[PDB]
């Protein structure tokens, strides 16, 4: 479905919560950083990259119990 | 030919509205004490909740039929089944006891949602039956008054009778004493209803009564083809739901904005049930003597809409004594608003039962209430409290536009 | 005002191995009642790998293949703190456990509708080796 987290997560730090419900921005996290959804493929788009973008980005699926991180 | 009034109408009124009290003690029982039944039956709180929700969705599809019996089989009957149905639903709770009988006590609770079917619309039938003109709209109060009590007096109860021990034993002992209780006033208040619910008095006690006695699906036809009493619908459901959807989530709100004072969220909602109860009695009290059915609506409607602004932009006023005010206000005006509109429902479609309109009222209600409570934790989990507050704000903004446009047509009071 | 919302992961240590371990995640700012818990792990070589989540509004528990019958997660409302018991660790159990929490508020009406709930907000973490 639309289950789909984006987590963005920089050496030594705990993941942040970028994107959520495929498309639906978190409170607080950048509006460059934005989400779609286009049957089971999703994709995380940075508008303009910035010193801050550089880190490690996971998807993440909560529709079924096993919740898979990419 | 003859109106004239006897003194049973009281003994009829005050014997429904205290067995209407016994049924709402019923539904919020499980909920004053719930971590305390999470713990005496190992179940959730989702469990638990079940209990209270059950009351509400029994009523939606229950409804038809129960109107139906009314007219078909008459007052009295409705009477007698209500009251047996809130004994025998008590009486059930006596086998559930045991912390793995949790099954039993779901059995016990339905059979005290279906007794709400015929208890919940019956204010106005019993008020148009008994209370003559220029007393009919207090009848009906003091029918929701005994229904806001015994949710008032449910919240306070429960936790005096049961404490917060985590012995299996001694708990069950516990919830012995409130069940023995409950059912032996459900016992009482049925044995007289049996013994003193007439089904009519003896001559109308009104003229609208008089000239109202001289198919089911044509009748139902008849109320949705009745523009008036489709926005009455409309708008009563609008405003009870929001009622609805602000007592759900009013303890998460105070929560959030006052973290670490569950005694007073707790209070908070007390004070909107308190305060309710005697919105209820005025209002009722105000429309016996003025008759001003449209006007009162309108301005107690656009009062539930100036007080839930001020209550969402006061939330976060890091004042605590404010929210009680505020949520003090609603629940009065909110609740006042429930008799008001049973009554200008009941002049609004005069000849057609006072059941099936007060049940189409309640209905409505529960919809918008569900509906809105699902759709404010939707917003408020990914928007904030605000925007989910305004919501509610918005469709009482759009209800009193409604609420507006239906016309003065008192039929009741054009037969005097 | 609205206090702040912070997960502390605790009892992570060196353990020999079929050793037991208990780690812990204090609550503040919302009620473990109101919101289920994630626990996720990151090896140094590795990515994150969802371990264990709990309910305590619907009393549900639910875990990862590998972490089955060896972690059980609980909660302790009354401290708002949860906890994960992990009683016969291997070598590939080292790793950051991280605690989590969801985005949804669980009560009745509580629903994954329109919106997919995520995991909000997240500890520092709590090495176990
Ligand atoms: C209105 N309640 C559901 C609270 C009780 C009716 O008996």
């Amino acid at each position: 479905s639309s289950a789909v987290a984006w987590y963005q997560q920089k050496p030594g730090k705990a993941p942040k919560l970028l994107i959520y419900s495929a498309s639906s921005l978190y409170s607080g996290v950048p509006s460059r950083f934005s989400g779609s959804r286009s049957g089971t493929d999703f994709t995380l788009t940075i508008s303009s990259l910035q010193p801050e973008d550089f880190a490690t980005y996971y998807c993440q699926q909560s529709y079924v119990n096993p919740i898979t991180f990419g | 030919s003859v109106i004239k009034v006897s003194k049973r109408r009281w003994v009829v009124v005050l014997v429904f509205s205290c067995y209407s009290l016994c049924n709402a003690f019923q539904w919020i029982q499980y909920g004053s004490i719930n971590n305390i039944f999470m713990n005496f039956y190992g179940v959730s709180a989702f469990a638990i909740d079940w209990l209270s929700m059950c009351y509400m969705l029994t009523y939606i599809p229950l409804l038809l039929p129960v109107a139906w019996m009314l007219e078909k089989f008459g007052l009295r009957t409705i009477a007698i089944t209500g009251s047996a149905l809130n004994c025998l639903g008590a009486w059930v709770k006596l086998g559930s006891l045991e912390p793995h009988l949790f099954p039993v006590t779901m059995v016990g609770q339905v059979i005290c949602s279906v007794a709400q079917v015929f208890i919940l619309g019956m204010p106005s039938r019993i008020a148009s039956v008994w209370f003559g003109a220029d007393e009919v709209s207090t009848a009906c109060s003091v029918a929701v008054f005994g229904n806001q009590l015994g949710i008032a007096i449910g919240f306070l109860v429960p936790p005096v009778l049961v404490p917060n021990i985590k012995d299996p034993e001694k708990l069950a002992y516990h919830i012995s004493i409130m069940f023995y209780i409950i059912g032996g006033v459900a016992t009482f208040l049925f044995i007289l209803v049996i013994i003193v619910f007439k089904e009519k008095p003896k001559h109308p006690p009104s003229r609208a009564q008089s000239l109202s006695y001289a198919s089911y699906l044509s009748s139902i036809v008849r109320l949705f083809k009745n523009l008036n009493f489709v926005l009455l619908v409309i708008t009563y459901g609008l405003n009870a739901g929001a009622f609805y959807a602000l007592s759900t989530l009013l303890n998460r709100m105070v929560i959030l904005h006052f973290p670490g004072e569950e005694v007073n969220a707790g209070r908070i909602g007390l004070t909107i049930v308190i305060a309710g109860m005697f919105g209820a009695m005025i209002s009722g009290i105000w429309l016996d003597k003025s008759k001003t059915y449209k006007e009162t609506t309108l301005v107690v409607y656009i009062m539930t809409l100036v007080g839930m602004v001020v209550y969402t932009f006061t939330l976060n006023l890091n004042h605590l004594w404010v929210v009680f005010i505020t949520a003090g206000t609603l629940g009065f005006f909110m609740t006042g608003y429930l008799p008001l509109g049973f009554e200008f429902a009941v002049e609004l479609t005069y000849p057609e039962s006072e059941g099936v309109s007060s049940g189409l009222l309640n209905v409505s209600a529960q919809v918008f209430g569900i509906v809105f409570t699902i759709s404010q934790g939707q917003i408020i989990d990914n928007h904030g409290t605000m925007f989910g507050n305004i919501f509610l704000c918005v469709f009482l903004a759009l209800g009193s536009a409604l609420t507006a446009f239906i016309k003065s047509d008192l039929r009741r009071q054009r037969a005097n | 005002e609205i206090s702040e919302v912070q997960l502390v992961e605790s009892g992570g240590g060196l353990v020999q191995p079929g050793g037991s371990l208990r780690l812990s995640c204090a609550a503040s700012g919302f009620n473990l009642s109101s919101y289920s818990i994630h626990w996720v792990r990151q090896a140094p070589g590795k990515g994150l790998e969802w371990v264990a989540s709990i309910s305590s509004y619907y009393g549900s528990t639910s875990y990862a293949d590998s972490v089955k019958g060896r972690f059980t997660i609980s909660a302790d409302t009354s401290k708002n703190t949860a906890y994960l018991q992990m009683n016969s660790l291997r070598a590939e159990d080292t790793a950051v456990y991280y605690c989590a929490r969801s985005s949804r508020y669980e009560f009745f009406y509580s629903n994954s509708w329109w919106y997919w709930p995520a995991m909000d907000y997240w500890g520092q973490g709590t090495l176990v080796t």
